[PDB]
RNA sequence: AUGGUUUGGCACCUCGAUGUCGGCUCGUCGCAUCCUGGGGCUGGAGCAGGUCCCAAGGGUUGGGCUGUUCGCCCAUUAAAGCGGCACGCGAGCUGGGUUUAGAACGUCGUGAGACAGUUCGGUCUCUAUCCGCCGCGCGCGUCAGAAGCUUGAGGAAACCUGUCCCUAGUACGAGAGGACCGGGACGGACGAACCUCUGGUAUACCAGUUGUCCCACCAGGGGCACGGCUGGAUAGCCACGUUCGGACAGGAUAACCGCUGAAAGCAUCUAAGCGGGAAACCUCUUCCAAGACCAGGCUUCUCACCCUCUAGGAGGGAUAAGGCCCCCCGCAGACCACGGGAUUGAUAGACCAGACCUGGAAGCCUAGUAAUAGGUGCAGGGAACUGGCACUAACCGGCCGAAAACUUAC
């Protein structure tokens, strides 16, 4: 349930630790974003000597949610925080390695190469 | 606001007859060998010795 | 040519399916109706049938609906309501008398239901109708909930019937639509509708066929 | 017991609750009283229960009775005679009696007794 | 006697554990994955369970790479071949939700005795 | 030549008051159409297009700067339309600007002071009489009085669209690249209904807790302190949530494509005729509706008394069917209305049991120096949900309410 001028962690190797949602992708008057939407967002922090730089504008993927989401079987997730990864337009990442855990939406969004890099998928 | 005319004879007295008023329906009362009248609302209690019968 | 019946809302609930995903289904308990009077194009000028449900305790009956009930030669029931089918097709399969069972149904079939809203009294635009009120604050003299404008200035100099406004919403006739049917259970006279039918628990509700798929 | 679905009886949960209290105090202590209707039908309920903690005498139901009614005298009473006098009537032991209205507010009025047949 | 018992009786599944919040567990889930359905296995906290008969649903946390994950499910359901306490616990609450505030060895529990 | 929106021309009503820029909310209308839909020509290979005709049903984003309209930019989009209605709308809101008094800078003036130059600040009054509009009632009427079921004139609501897959990497083309038509799956915005799940609220639920006063004191509890605060919280109400919806087809059509064929030896979509043809139109879809005065229809029950005015036609009584009031109530509700019950009774409240929420009571016993912990014990407490029980109340009853006839056809 995230929004325009919402802050989020990133889960990648970039050289970012945060970012800031623009748009949310996949229609027109679109509101919310959820585990597996992909969005447009430029970066607020980085690291010391990045590839990723400190006013950029890229594009990104919500893998995280703090909202709950329903699934089909009548199951629930809830994650702590709002985390989200950077995509090319091939819907690949830019980095190599993913931290922490993603939901099992993306494999049915056919975001795959992230799920072969998560760790623990919920 | 406030009106902007005198509002006439027909419409005035026309909508002041609805401020009227309707009368219980009264019902017999056996006080005591005697007999008055009472709302039903009122009939069990008078039977048992309350209301205030003038 | 077209497949109803009456029945009574109870509640809601879930249930899972092969797939292991879970359907929020309304009960409905359809209990037997009868035939009660029959329309036809040479008494009336239509096609129907009519048809009654519950039960009265036979004091409570008034005399003309006893005679309405007794000339068909059936007993008295509370409610009477009345399909309007299309021809002798969907008539030549009823009978007055007979008593039907929801088992006309099958799993998979798309209903449509009719029913009787739920009431929310004197209501504002923005319950009626999803107005943005207005601000909050910002310098708002007293108008946090109350509608805006509600017209022009001296063309027309009038209000535009339909204009949107409060009163009484609810308590009205409400048809929700294609509504698939996941279990009949003939011991206990109930159907599993999915979905979210009109009404109160207690009520009643009227299901059909669909026009759209039947 | 169930609670008022609208606003309350004398412009507060607070001046409710002290209100009831005061009244099944003093219907304890008499037998009757005459007050306007929808005090009576709020206090028909508070006041059986009271009467049932009453009837299932013991400490514990006393001490949940004395956290509302503050008059050991009426406890008192309640525990020695009107428990077990309404020991085999189970349920309703109020009755509501409507009267003659109120000439200032030309409101209801009604007198709430204890029953006295068993 | 929750008017739909009679349609819920004869759908319920038997043979559920007495647990409870504060009781650790690990959740046998069935799953599918590129048309497989295989079992994943979940561990967690029960910090909650909600009443409804057939409706009811339980809540397990779990800290998962530094990331706390609560999954729901429902008791009934035939996504779960088992459901295995492991230890008790000692909670006077029974909602559990000042763990999302907590990590570390502040968010540990006590068992039974 | 239009249109009358723009800067202006005239000064015709209003100066014993017509409240002025923009924003918000709320619309409704036009088409000189932004997208969607149909189509003719191409310097149209195909994908994309360019221009022209018909077409208004629906939709027509969020953001940065500016008081700003306009505009520019960012990111998306099927698309980011033009305008009117006192440059729509201040008895609906704002009051940043502009246009009162304060003050300052530049320039003019010797000076008071002024500037379609600038800069910071600066009271927005009103109980809705009538029309209008959204909803809801009382009365009378529809040739006896009443109760149910309903037809449908005529009106309203809804109408949006996208992305991938087979069609096919085929048509096409040097290749790059890359389809029409027609079938499917999944989603965005909007709208309704509902509360099983999720989530929110919870002023008579439970528990913990601080200060303090009282219950003679310890214990155990209460009152006040925004429900004192904190953790949680069934029903009801709700949305972030659930499910569903936008049909399919059919008739007459616009632009358009035509067939047969003259006047006019050929020719021509037409002058006589016959056709196909769009989101627009009429039906279909959901709602209302016989106060639709052409006041409808199919049905059922009651379908029968009395006294007066001098029998003139009326009047006045007591009635049946039935309704109303009083009464118990509702998840129906501004009041009224609506819905149900009314001892031939489970409508409400209570009581017993259950479900669920809280979370392991008081008392006693034990261990402890004491804070306190453990046992008895899913304990106790408790509101709406459910089943049962007639114990209390729904009463030993008042009021309204039924037939001029007349003619043809029979």
């Amino acid at each position: 349930m995230i929004q325009q001028e919402s802050r989020l962690k990133v889960a990648d190797n970039t050289g970012a630790k945060e970012i800031l949602c623009i748009r949310v992708l996949g229609g027109s008057s679109r509101r919310y974003a959820g585990i597996g939407d992909v969005i447009v967002a430029t970066v607020k922090d980085a690291i010391p000597g990045g590839n990723v730089k400190r006013g950029d504008v890229v594009k990104a993927v919500v893998v995280r949610t703090v909202k709950e989401r329903r699934r089909a079987d009548g199951s629930y997730i809830k994650f702590d925080e709002n985390a989200a990864v950077i995509i090319k337009n091939d819907n690949d990442p830019r980095g190599t390695r993913i931290f922490g855990p993603v939901g099992r939406e993306l494999r049915e969004k056919k975001f795959m190469k992230i799920v072969s890099l998560a760790p623990e998928v919920l | 606001a406030v009106p902007k005319r005198r509002m006439s004879r027909a419409n005035t007295r026309s909508r002041r007859a609805q401020w009227k008023a309707e009368a219980p329906g009264l019902v017999t009362v056996s006080v005591a060998g005697q007999q008055r009248k009472v709302p039903r609302r009122l009939l069990k209690a008078a039977r048992l010795g309350l209301v205030d019968l003038d | 040519a077209r497949k109803g019946i009456l029945g009574t809302k109870l509640g809601m609930t879930q249930v899972f399916d092969e797939n292991n995903k879970v359907v929020p289904v309304t009960v409905v308990k359809a209990g037997p109706n009868v035939v009660t009077r029959i329309r036809t194009t040479e008494r009336d000028g239509y096609s129907a049938v009519q048809l009654a449900y519950g039960e009265i305790s036979p004091r409570k009956v008034i005399k003309p609906v006893a005679g309405q009930f007794a000339a068909a030669g059936v007993n008295p029931r509370r409610h009477v309501a009345e399909l309007r089918l299309d021809d002798e097709a969907a008539v030549a399969e009823y009978e007055v008398g007979q008593e039907l069972t929801a088992e006309i149904f099958s799993d998979g079939a798309y209903v449509d239901v009719t029913g009787t809203s739920k009431g929310k009294g004197f209501a504002g635009t923005m319950k009626r109708h999803g107005f943005r009120g207005q601000g909050a604050a910002h310098g708002a003299q007293a108008v946090h909930r109350r509608p805006g404008s509600i017209g022009g200035c001296a063309t027309p100099g009038r209000v535009f019937k339909g204009t949107r406004m409060s009163g009484r919403m609810g308590n009205d006739r409400v048809t929700t639509q294609n509504l698939k049917v996941h279990k009949v259970d003939a011991e206990n006279g109930v159907l599993l509708i999915k979905g979210a039918i009109p009404g109160r628990n207690g009520g009643l509700v009227v299901v059909r066929s669909a026009i759209k798929r039947g | 017991p169930k609670p008022t679905k609208g606003p309350r009886l004398g412009g507060s949960s607070s001046h409710q609750s002290a209100l009831l209290a005061n009244l099944a105090t003093s219907l304890f202590e008499h037998g009757r009283i005459k007050t306007t209707e929808p005090k009576a039908r709020a206090l028909r309920p508070y006041a059986e229960k009271l009467i049932t903690h009453a009837k299932k005498g013991a400490l514990h139901n006393r001490r949940e009775v004395m956290k509302k009614i503050r008059d050991k005298d009426v406890v008192h009473t309640l525990f020695a005679e009107i428990g077990p006098f309404y020991a085999d009537r189970n349920g309703g032991y109020t009755r509501i009696i409507k009267v003659e209205n109120r000439k200032g507010d030309n409101a209801p009025m009604a007198v709430i007794e204890l029953v006295r047949e068993k | 006697m929750n008017t739909l018992d009679f349609v819920d009786q004869a759908s319920l599944r038997d043979d559920i554990p007495t647990f409870s919040p504060g009781d650790t567990v690990n959740v046998h889930v069935k799953v599918i994955e590129g048309s497989k359905e295989r079992i994943q296995v979940f561990k967690g906290v029960v910090i909650r369970r909600q009443g409804g008969g057939i409706s009811e649903t339980f809540t397990v946390r779990k800290e998962s790479y530094g990331v706390g994950v609560e999954r729901t499910f429902p008791v009934h359901s035939p996504n779960i071949d088992h459901i295995d306490v492991l230890t008790r616990g000692d909670v006077r609450r029974a909602k559990l939700y000042y763990l999302r505030e907590l990590r570390g060895k502040k968010a540990k529990i006590k068992e039974k005795r």
